[PDB]
């Protein structure tokens, strides 16, 4: 069960933000001519859990990572906005469609460019399941 | 000695490797302050009309993710003095002045080599 | 036995895969001319463990690891699908001719490279053997 | 100036280190966007012939196992002009275009010097 | 809530050294003709911490790194006094009009150049909430 | 144009710069396919006869085990076309074609430069 | 005493596989001009042991390796035959002529390279002595 | 031999590259020494005009922190010896002598050729 | 309480070596004519320590270092015997006008390199601080 | 008391092998023109503990490695019979007219070079003094 | 063609470069094998003279404990074909041959210039 | 061949590009050997006047400690030979000969092209 969490975050991620420019997995992309901010999307995968002894119960567990870009020279407080309103909307206990956060709205320090900056918010998504 | 011929055949040795239908702009940004709470926006532009040349175009490539951006250097008047942090507008395409780079060997510099990396990333 | 380890790991997979495009160990194989998808197959020793007192009953160990390798700008949803696949056939306890499967189904973060991208799943198989 | 006439000679130049029985074909896909649920396919390839000339053959090792890639760039016209993620279809073997590199010094490039690298590694 | 911090931090800073030449995020910022000393704001994101079991009690902890630079040739002293200027007036346990310095006027080791040597003092900033 | 006028100016230059006394063998393996349990062997050779030069040796040298072994680079004709992954027979030694490196400009390249290593290490 | 114990162990490799060609210590040898499977000999020195508190009883320990290398293209089951039947041979417990195996019949992951290929089988010897 | 000869050639064209309208400057500090307790303060400027020319700007970039700072090279003439830890005031602008590099072939050195970087960072 | 701990170990210093060559911190001086052997001073900062938890009890702690150099090729006892001398001195518990050597007189390895070669020594002042 | 340890040291050392061709601390020394075996002194100055609380009895550690070098392409077993006697002269408990032996006689992995090959010996000697 | 030629000329060419009071020799050693116990010793030296050319010297740096040590490339004809184990011995100082770099583009080369590293360290 | 007249050109063209005015003294030291109780030391010096000329001067930097060192390379005669580890003195800085660089094709080497580092560091 690790498409579907994959769709359920594209698709969630995709519904809120469907105008703002972004960047997805392996399709080629062009910044924006006016070079203003635009989202990056990432899918990082974590490890699988074996719960029980008979081998039967599982856990998934995944990383998401949106990246805010924006040129030098322009300040950071308007990326600084932006990704309060990311975590805001991703909070913690939210349910997707086939899983859930298992934990979110975390922000990290900013890498620093002489071409443009970059700051990341990177939460985790988790789905359970028992196979019979 | 005589810097002025060598400013002359440096104009007309731009406009002869020139194109004057590629529309390229300089934008120049100052004066910014912060408030007394500590954020503010410096509400100023200052964007002309320019003309140049440009050389050695050059992809971008970071980790393999298809950015598919590039970067140039170029070649301009001694006209809009040009500074480290200035902006070209490339056919609607924004690029940072990274480097100056004034061809120079006496105050009032003839032309300027800039080097233009691409805006964002 | 460590020959038949490999044996029963190749005949496995390629019963499973015959017609897919696949390269094995040191054979000269090319790509495929459209470039499409195919897949690696790569054998990792693992260390033998002595479990008695008087060095008569041992184990055996061995690390198997599949590569999907696709096209840039293509996407990943194929390829992610693929490899639950793989996943679905490989399950732990499966029974093969002369060992069994530790513990399979594992599924790591995408190697990126700008020619083309890889997806690797990574399991291992067992044997404990006797002698006299 | 007058760069109708570098046009002219690089089109002549061009079409001198070329022979016109090498298949060579482009291949541009685009316009892709996902579903309401998050997965889909672009339906499009808009293939079209082109004919040029390559050098500078190179081979590809990666890890010592036996995979024998290899490498090519490129010279060719202004027709259909290239992009930076296209594809190039050489006697059956694909490759990306990874950097277009247009000989320039003006809009509307007389020409190109793409670096190809072979499909998958 | 995280940009309040980084207001807060900028508020006391820029009031305390308003004409002291200094050089704010992704500003573009040239040096003093004659060389002289000049102030680096820079600011480091930690980590948040989820306190309670219910998710609702969140902290929000910050690096805030304050740079002094001098031209080679000229002595350490001076600097070293204006950098105990800043960390007596960086004290602890200061009142922040939104967070509170958790603790504060650290110096560490100087890091030397061939154009021009650096001291950086350091401090931390905190910030807990409780969410409804 | 005209390749065929390249083509007689390689062969010409290559039987310039040999030696019609090294005996010189091609080797080609091929047609593999694996046993139902998972182990078996392609039992064919394909060797034929060939020609060329070579230049620059180069010495291997590991860690300092002195296992003394020795690498160079060919010269060939455009018979016998060579692929990326054959053997090389050389006066009693073998190599692989590590690089084929075709001097092309067409197709049916003109000639071979191949990169060869001597077998085993 | 570390002299007799690497005779011996050369003496017995020696007598086991005269005449397939192989590679010693610090001697000039050429690798067979059609690239067949060839071995490599080399030893390696362990630490010394202080048993007692008058320093009088102590012990020796060596690794010994030994090589095959197969070329490119061949695939791989013959090589790794071959590693099979010289962990047979080197079983665990054999006594040598000043020492004996501590432990024996391992096999490594295989190292890759583009010239040829390499795969290594390492086992451990040990003497025991009183100096009086 | 005979290097009054060079000398004077040196001068001359150290006088040709020039501009008499940059206001250069030469700055040296010496003779410090501590107080019985530590600390003290060397209270002494010794400025002196100086004209010349330079060439070969370079940008300087740290970490992406947007400093915009440049680094030049200078040559001299053989009066006011140059140390190895001078300053030099180029149009307003500060730079420190990192190395001196004067052109020799024997004693009383002809010329300087040093390189400066700028203060502060 | 960080200057006076520098003021007062320089002043101990170049009152013991007033008159013989030395090198001190950011002031450019040229190495004697001769060759001879001459002095380095160094001051590295250590870490700060809050003791109490009103935080108005503190202490400083610094790292002398002190390297003697001499030219290649004229042996090393001389070297040894002055570092000897040094250490002699600078014993443990004597008392400087500010703070105090934590503990002193400890001799390390010889750097070695082609130019001249280099014999450290290394010691501790602290400074314990109650403000009110 | 550190210099006389190297003094008591070297002397030891050449009164064993005054006339053999050897290498030592800064002083220029050409091999041997034939190529054959010859020594190098090496002396490596371990710290320096403090025993008790009046900061008063005090020891010194030292560390001496030779080693013994030999030619490509002539075997090993004259370099080990040398090593060997090197290790049997200089047994546990010696005691030196300064200090004593702490332990002795230990050999550890050939190095190897395209050049020449080199075989260490190491042990250490340790003094231990009381200041009034 | 005709490398009896370039044999000719090769010789004129380093008996040219040579001084005949350089004393010079090669050791061929060969033919070992061990005991039944496992430990021997190869009685053979094989000494023959040897005259030819060297170029560019340099010395050795390790790590900085004044070893003072020098390495040679040499020239040398097609007498006494080399090995890739050889020594040469050059004025009461020995070598090893590490590479032998036969300057060949057919069998029998016409000479060799190998790389001479002074034996111990 | 004919090697005498080689050491004339070198001599007198070493003749040419010097300055008699600048005093250059070299030491040699040797014959050291302890004494029976391990410590001594070698009590000579061995100085001699030497003249030649120099060429590329270079700084040393270590950390940015700011000590101001520098570096030479010269060209001497073939009289007084140098060893690999001999004091240089000039003007009255020391140097250490790091490589002593015969300029040689046979014994008896007609000039040195050592390269002195300042002594200490």
């Amino acid at each position: 069960m690790h498409y579907e969490l994959s769709a359920a975050a594209r698709a969630a991620f995709l519904s809120k933000y469907r105008d703002f420019p972004h960047y997805m997995e392996n399709r080629n992309f062009t910044p924006p001519k006016d070079g203003g901010m635009w989202l990056r999307f990432n899918y990082i995968e974590g490890d699988t859990l074996y719960l029980s002894i008979d081998r039967k119960c599982k856990s998934y567990i995944a990383i998401v990572q949106i990246g805010v870009v924006f040129p030098p020279g322009s300040g950071v407080d308007e990326a600084r906005l932006k990704a309060k309103e990311i975590a805001d909307f991703f909070k913690d206990g939210k349910m997707l469609n086939v899983g859930y956060i298992f934990e979110g709205a975390i922000v990290h320090q900013i890498v620093k460019h002489e071409s443009g900056w970059m700051i990341p918010v990177r939460f985790t998504v988790r789905v359970d399941t028992k196979e019979t | 000695m005589n810097y002025s011929q060598i400013e002359r055949m440096a104009r007309k040795g731009v406009a002869f490797f020139t194109d004057p239908s590629r529309p390229m702009n300089l934008i120049k940004q100052g004066e910014y302050g912060y408030d007394e709470n500590g954020f503010e926006i410096p509400p100023m532009e200052q964007v002309i009309p320019i003309s140049g040349a440009t050389r050695r175009p050059n992809a971008r490539e970071i980790d393999g993710e298809t950015i598919r951006a590039s970067d140039i250097l170029g070649i301009f008047n001694n006209d809009h003095e040009i500074n480290e942090g200035d902006y070209i507008e490339i056919d609607g395409i924004r690029h940072v002045v990274v480097d100056a780079r004034p061809v120079q060997a006496s105050l009032e510099p003839v032309a300027y080599r800039p080097v233009l990396r691409r805006v964002s990333v």
